[PDB]
């Protein structure tokens, strides 16, 4: 039985805050509001399901931060008349996964960005 | 040294197309337009104050971004991402267009900064030869 | 258009997004969350 402010799914704990955070800050105060905690991964379309609705229905349309960061920064960036990468101009560092409120496709944000997130942790 | 419409730039040839193309069809037009022709490299400050100038000087739009050559090779989605919690990622339902592996140049930041955009984006571009 | 703050926060919508302020592809497609759309609607609007 999950903390009084959280909602149980298949062996796990979820809950959604309010408070605006980029994700690093997210991450980082997930791991802080329960031992195990971490930003909400979804490992299956079953738990996403849950977790949107969850989400949607404690607050409605909003963007909240999932456990995934830095998605391409270490990806295979090539110029394609393959010249080496050496000079950058990178308008944002790193961008991180995040689901819109009414449904449960990925998106992705600049990590410096705020959004409202959601926390997990394994019962 | 360049063909007519063509700009030189230390030892390169550069041309700006206000044609709409993907990044797909936009890398293969150039290969088109000249004997080793490819999307515009930017590998110096210097070379992308002159292709920012040459955009500003055939593209405003004030709209729509400018294709450069530089994107992710695979097709994955998401590169050496591991859920913070430690596991794997395997279950993924990415938008095709929330990936954004490809990069434009756009007017707000003068054409000079990169911004990561959805590759089937249909923009105006730069070739370099 | 996108101020930087909470506003991506609210639901899309074309008239305050693109109509009242000047917006990108990936604005107008928040709305739609249809490509076709949004590429047609990119051809009339520049
Ligand atoms: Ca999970
Ligand atoms: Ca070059
Ligand atoms: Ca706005
Ligand atoms: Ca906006
Ligand atoms: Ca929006
Ligand atoms: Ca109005
Ligand atoms: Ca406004
Ligand atoms: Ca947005
Ligand atoms: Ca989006
Ligand atoms: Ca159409």
């Amino acid at each position: 039985d999950c903390p009084s402010d959280w909602s149980s799914y298949e062996g796990h704990c979820y809950k959604p805050f309010s408070e605006p955070k980029n994700w690093a800050d997210a991450e980082n105060f997930c791991t802080q509001q329960h031992a195990g905690g971490h930003l909400v991964s979804f490992q299956s379309s079953e738990e996403a399901d849950f977790v949107v609705k969850l989400a949607f229905q404690t607050f409605g349309h909003s963007i909240f931060w999932m456990g995934l960061s830095n998605v391409w920064n270490q990806c295979n960036w090539q110029w394609s008349n393959a010249a080496m990468l050496r000079y950058k101009a990178w308008a944002e560092e790193s961008y991180c996964v995040y689901f819109k409120s009414t449904n449960n496709k990925w998106r992705s944000r600049a990590c410096r960005m705020m959004a409202q997130f959601v926390c997990e942790f394994q019962a | 040294d360049c063909p007519s419409g063509w700009s030189s730039y230390e030892g390169h040839c550069y041309k700006p197309f206000k044609l709409y193309k993907t990044w797909d069809d936009a890398e293969r037009f150039c290969t088109e337009q000249a004997k080793g022709g490819h999307l515009v490299s930017i590998e110096s400050a210097g070379e992308a104050d002159f292709v920012a100038q040459l955009v500003t000087e055939n593209i405003q739009n004030t709209k729509s971004y400018v294709w450069i050559g530089l994107r992710v090779q695979g097709k994955e989605k998401q590169c050496s991402s591991e859920w913070s919690d430690g596991s794997s990622v395997s279950y993924e339902n990415w938008i095709e267009a929330e990936s954004k592996t490809c990069l434009g140049l756009e007017k707000e930041t003068g054409f000079r900064k990169w911004v990561n955009i959805y590759c089937g984006q249909q923009n105006p571009f730069v070739c370099e030869a | 258009y996108n101020s930087g703050k909470l506003e991506e926060f609210v639901r899309g919508n074309l008239e305050r997004e693109c109509k009242e302020e000047k917006c990108s592809f990936e604005e107008a497609r928040e709305v739609f969350e249809n490509t076709e759309k949004t590429t047609e609607f990119w051809k009339q609007y520049v």
